[PDB]
């Protein structure tokens, strides 16, 4: 029942600093172990950042050093990760995580992991195209339809659908840059019976740009 | 540091299987080796403490041994469920240091891919960007060709492919295709097609609409 999850903005300009809460929870920070920030570059690479342990002291990876600092604030049983003068080689998925402090020097809990960006680019809506097939393309047993969301700043985004029959396999594509933009797309799979009579529309939401379009499928 | 180093980053087995994943540390690190499993998610779970000692709830069929520099994670009666990154850590001098982790694929009967081709949309063209879709779904093995033709003529230029990871229930994989041009471009020629290309069949999945129609 012990929790960690980090937040903090996830998108920060080259040469400002990087900011991180983790918030445990079901455990106290002052109690025993090591309180711990980590990040796992572009190629799965995982780097241990540095620690506070429960006593308050605190150690850093000797190539982060010069830039980072971690604290507690333990009447709100949090601690807090500042890396500063970024540049694009601290993108990263940021962890924090709750180890030993010493012995077999073990990390037994994990947060889930946020995804920080350092870029210059502005953050941008995504243009969201429905994906119906051509008119000529008489089709058989079931139908394929799907949303393309293209031209967005930064990742990431959430396609949900409605329809109607529970036999809907989606599909969820990852993200590539098209020049400096993103592009990514969905596809789901119903019965060609329940299309076009009943409604298919995507659901894309934008956190970043706090945007939320719905796309209607037509025949 | 302690460099950590795992020398297979790639490893496909059946359920069932046994499989061993290997780890090797720049110096004697007196078993004092960590394992954990990195989810698809990005979820992390530690497995294996100290090279061989299991972590409360992981189960049984996990196991580890090593001495010295050399170590190995052994996963037996493999499950549908283990499709994952399986991470190393050295866990006797700061800084605290990872192996590159070794990437679990669960092997799955071969399947053909469902193809399915989306001209350029309504709303799109009115932009004035073109973009032309196809969706390979559902196939194994991971490995397969897309090839664009624009009025038969292939097309390299301006495609945007994008695998999903390995489908976590039945194991498949997923690609989507995408050709951007122009409206312009777009609207100076009749036909488009995808054609995939995989082990299942001798001959492409051909699909494809004419502008004409
Ligand atoms: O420098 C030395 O040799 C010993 C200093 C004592 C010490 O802090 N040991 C120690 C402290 C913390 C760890 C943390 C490991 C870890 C591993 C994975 C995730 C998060 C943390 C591992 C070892």
């Amino acid at each position: 029942e012990v929790q960690l999850q980090e937040s903090g903005p996830g998108l920060v300009k080259p040469s400002q600093s990087l900011s991180l809460t983790c918030t445990v929870t079901g455990y106290s920070i002052t109690s025993d172990y090591a309180w711990n920030w980590l990040r796992q570059l572009p190629g799965n690479k995982l780097e241990w950042m540095g620690y506070i342990s429960y006593s308050g002291r605190i150690r850093y990876n000797p190539s982060l050093k010069r830039r980072i600092s971690i604290t507690r604030d333990t009447s709100k049983n949090q601690f807090f990760l500042q890396l500063n003068s970024v540049t694009t080689e601290d993108t990263a998925t940021y962890y924090c995580a709750r180890s030993d402090y010493g012995n077999y020097g073990r990390g037994d809990y994990w947060g889930q992991g946020t995804s920080v960006t350092v870029s210059s680019a502005k953050t941008t809506p995504p243009s969201v195209y429905p994906l119906a097939p051509g008119c000529g393309d008489t089709t058989g047993s079931s139908v394929t339809s799907g949303c393309l969301v293209k031209g967005y700043f930064p990742e990431s985004v959430t396609v949900t659908w409605n329809s109607g029959s529970l036999s809907s396999s989606v599909h969820t594509f990852p993200a590539l840059l098209q020049s400096g933009l993103y592009t990514m797309s969905s596809s789901v799979t119903v019965p060609s019976s329940t299309w076009p009579s009943e409604t298919v529309t995507c659901s894309v939401a934008h956190p970043a740009s706090s945007t939320t379009v719905d796309k209607k499928l037509e025949p | 540091d302690i460099q950590m180093t795992q020398t297979t980053s790639s490893l496909s087995a059946s359920l069932g299987d046994r499989v061993t994943i290997s780890c090797r540390a720049s110096q004697d690190i007196s078993n004092y080796l960590n394992w954990y499993q990195q989810k698809p998610d990005g979820t992390v779970k530690l497995l294996i403490y100290y090279t061989s000692r299991l972590h409360s709830g992981v189960p049984s069929r996990f196991s580890g041994s090593g001495s010295g520099t050399d170590y190995s994670l052994t996963i037996s009666n493999l499950d549908q469920d283990d499709i994952a990154t399986y991470f190393c850590q050295q866990g006797t001098t700061l800084p605290p240091t990872f192996g590159g982790g070794t990437k679990l694929e669960i092997k799955r009967a071969d399947a053909a891919p469902t193809v399915s081709i989306f001209p350029p949309s309504s709303e799109q063209l009115t932009s004035g960007g073109a973009s032309v879709v196809c969706f390979l779904n559902n196939f194994y093995p991971k490995d397969i060709n897309v090839k664009w033709k624009i009025d038969g003529s292939e097309r390299q230029n301006g495609v945007l492919n994008s695998w999903t990871d390995q489908d976590s229930k039945d194991s498949t994989y997923s690609m989507s295709s995408t050709l951007t041009l122009t409206k312009d471009e777009y609207e100076r020629h009749n036909s488009y097609t995808c054609e995939a290309t995989h082990k299942t069949s001798t001959s492409p999945i051909v699909k494809s609409f004419n502008r004409n129609e």
